[PDB]
C-alpha cells in the first residue's frame, strides 16, 4: 500500500526518471539505490546475477506506450504466444515469423482470467496459514499450561504419599512411646520401695545415734531397751530387696532397613 | 525347713515397715499368694488396702 | 534431733511428769497423746498390744530410778541369770546363788557389742545411701533412653526422606528436560511458521496490490507475468504442513500409590 | 511406475529447497542442498540445521 509505491533506501515515489529496476525477489528500487558482479536485494538476497534484473515499468498516468527492445520507436503492443512475452509488429515478422501468435486484447482477457484463478487459489491457501498460525500460537499456551500442570501433578501426588506415610510412621512411634512409659511405670515401684525402706531405717538410725550419745547418768534409761533396738534392728537387718536390671532393648527396636527404602524410592 | 520360715518373716517385717496399719494375719496370706517375690508382694499390697505414701 | 526430743501430737519437750511412754516401733510420746485394747503408733502400726508398752524414762538433767518391788531400794546390780538388773534384795531373795555380776563389766561389754552392731549397720545404710543415687540416676538414664530412641526413629525417617527426594527430583528433572525440549521444538516450529507467513504475506500483499490496479495498466503488468508466476511457484509449494506432537506425558507419571502405602505400613 | 515416483521425489526435494530460499536466502543453493540431503528432508529439522551453521538472527 504505502510501501510498494515507494523506493528502496530513499522511499521515493515511483519516479520513472529514477530508472527503477525490479529484482527477482519482486521488490523494486532505483539503480541509484544499489549500483554494485551479482547484485543483492535490500531485504532478501543476491538471488540472481545482474543479468536477470529488469527495470520496473511503473510510470503512472503519456507513456501508455512502451517501446520495443530492438526496433527502436516501434512499440510493443503484440503478444508472441510462442515466447510468453510481447513484441512489436516487426519482431513478429523477422524473429517470430510464423511463430504462434496472440493479440493483446484476447491474451489480456485470458491471462487476467487465469492469473485471477491462480491468485484466488493461493489466497484461499494462505487463509489456512493465517489460521494455522493462531492454531500453533494457542497450542503453545496449552502445551505450556499442561506442562506446568503435569509438573505440579507429580509433585502433589508425591506430597500426598509423604503425608500419609508420615501419619503411618508417627502412629507406630506413639505406639512404642506408650509401651516404653508403661514399662517405666512398672519398674517405677522399686524407687517407691527404696524410699519407704530408707525412711524406716532412718527413723531407727536417728534413734540409735542419739541413744548412744547421751551417756551421762543414762545407763539406766539405756539399759531398758536393748531388746527392742535389736528387734527393729532385725527389722532393718533383713530388709530383703535385690535390685533387678531392666535390659535395654530400645536400641534393637528401630527398624533400620534402609536398603529397601532406597530400592522402593528409585522407581517412583 | 527352719530357713524358709525366716525367709518369709523377713518380707513380713518389711510389709509392716511399708504399710503397717494392715494386720499381720492379712499380710501373711498375701506373702504366700505371691510365692514371696520381693516386689510383686508390694504390688499386691497396693492392690487392696491403702495404696499411697 | 529437733524431732526426737519432742512428744507425739503436741511436740512438747520431754516432760518426765508427762509420764511419757515408748512404743515397740520406737516412737516416744506421752500417754496424753494416745489413750485407747491394742494401741497403735502416730507413725507406724499397732505393732503390739498395750501390754508391751514401756513408759519412756528420759529425765534430762533424777539420775536415779528405784526398784519395782523392794520400793526405795534401788537397782544397781546385774542379775546375770535374768538378763536384767536387780537391787540388793532380789539378789539375796529371788536370785539367791544365781551366778552373779556387777554393773561395770556388763555395761562395758554391752556398749562394745552395741557399738559393733551400730558400726556394721551404718556401713550398710551407707550402701543404701549410695544405691539410692545409683537407681535415681538409672531412672533418668532409662527416660533418656526413651527420648533418644524417639529421636533416632525420626532421624532415620528424615534420612530416608532425603535420599528419596534426591531420587525423585532426579526423575522430575526428566520431566523438566522433556517438557522443555518439546517446547524448544514448538518454539522452533512457531518461529518457522511466523517467519514463513510473513514472507508469504509480503509476496501476497505486493502481488495483490499490483493486480488490483488493473485500470489502464495492462501495459505495465503484462511485462512481468514471468516472475509473477515464478514467485507463485515459490508460494505454491511452500512445503510446510503442521505436525502435532501428541501428549503422552500424561501417560508417564508413575502413580502406584497402593504400592507406596503397602511398603510404608511396615 | 517407479520412474513416475522418482520424478515426483525430485519436485518434493526442490520445494523444500525453495522454502530454504524463502527463509535464509543469502546462502548459496549448492549449500542448502547438502543440508536438505543430510536432514533426510524433515520440514522442521531442516530449519533447525539451517540455524545451526551460518549465524543466529
Ligand atoms: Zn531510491
Ligand atoms: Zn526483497
Ligand atoms: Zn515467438
Ligand atoms: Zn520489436
Ligand atoms: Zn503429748
Ligand atoms: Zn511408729
Ligand atoms: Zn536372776
Ligand atoms: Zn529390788
Amino acid at each position: 500500500l504505502e510501501l510498494l509505491e515507494h523506493c528502496g533506501v530513499c522511499r521515493e515515489r515511483l519516479r520513472p526518471e529514477r530508472e527503477p529496476r525490479l529484482l527477482p525477489c519482486l521488490h523494486s528500487a532505483c539503480s541509484a539505490c544499489l549500483g554494485p558482479t551479482v547484485v543483492d536485494c535490500p531485504v532478501c538476497k543476491q538471488q540472481c546475477f545482474s543479468k536477470d534484473i529488469v527495470e520496473n515499468y511503473f510510470m503512472r498516468d503519456g507513456e501508455r506506450t512502451v517501446y520495443c527492445n530492438v526496433h527502436k520507436h516501434e512499440p510493443l503492443v503484440l503478444f508472441c504466444e510462442s515466447c510468453d512475452t510481447l513484441t512489436c509488429r516487426d519482431c513478429q515478422l523477422n524473429a517470430h515469423k510464423d511463430h504462434q501468435y496472440q493479440f493483446l486484447e484476447d491474451a489480456v482477457r485470458n491471462q487476467r482470467k487465469l492469473l485471477a484463478s491462480l491468485v484466488k487459489r493461493l489466497g484461499d491457501k494462505h487463509a489456512t496459514l493465517q489460521k494455522s498460525t493462531k492454531e500453533v500460537r494457542s497450542s503453545i499456551r496449552q502445551v505450556s499450561d499442561v506442562q506446568k500442570r503435569v509438573q505440579v501433578d507429580v509433585k502433589m501426588a508425591i506430597l500426598q504419599i509423604m503425608k500419609e506415610l508420615n501419619k503411618r510412621g508417627r502412629v507406630l512411634v506413639n505406639d512404642a512411646q506408650k509401651v516404653t512409659e508403661g514399662q517405666q511405670e512398672r519398674l517405677e515401684r522399686q524407687h517407691w520401695t527404696m524410699t519407704k525402706i530408707q525412711k524406716h531405717q532412718e527413723h531407727i538410725l536417728r534413734f540409735a545415734s542419739w541413744a548412744l550419745e547421751s551417756d551421762n547418768n543414762t545407763a539406766l534409761l539405756l539399759s531398758k531397751k536393748l531388746i527392742y533396738f535389736q528387734l527393729h534392728r532385725a527389722l532393718k537387718m533383713i530388709v530383703d530387696p535385690v535390685e533387678p536390671h531392666g535390659e535395654m532393648k530400645f536400641q534393637w527396636d528401630l527398624n533400620a532397613w534402609t536398603k529397601s527404602a532406597e530400592a522402593f524410592g528409585k522407581i517412583v | 525347713l527352719s530357713e524358709l520360715e525366716d525367709l518369709k518373716d523377713a518380707k513380713l517385717q518389711t510389709l509392716k515397715e511399708l504399710f503397717p496399719q494392715r494386720s499381720d494375719n492379712d499380710l501373711l496370706k498375701l506373702i504366700e499368694s505371691t510365692s514371696t517375690m520381693d516386689g510383686a508382694i508390694a504390688a499386691a499390697l497396693l492392690m487392696f488396702g491403702d495404696a499411697g505414701g
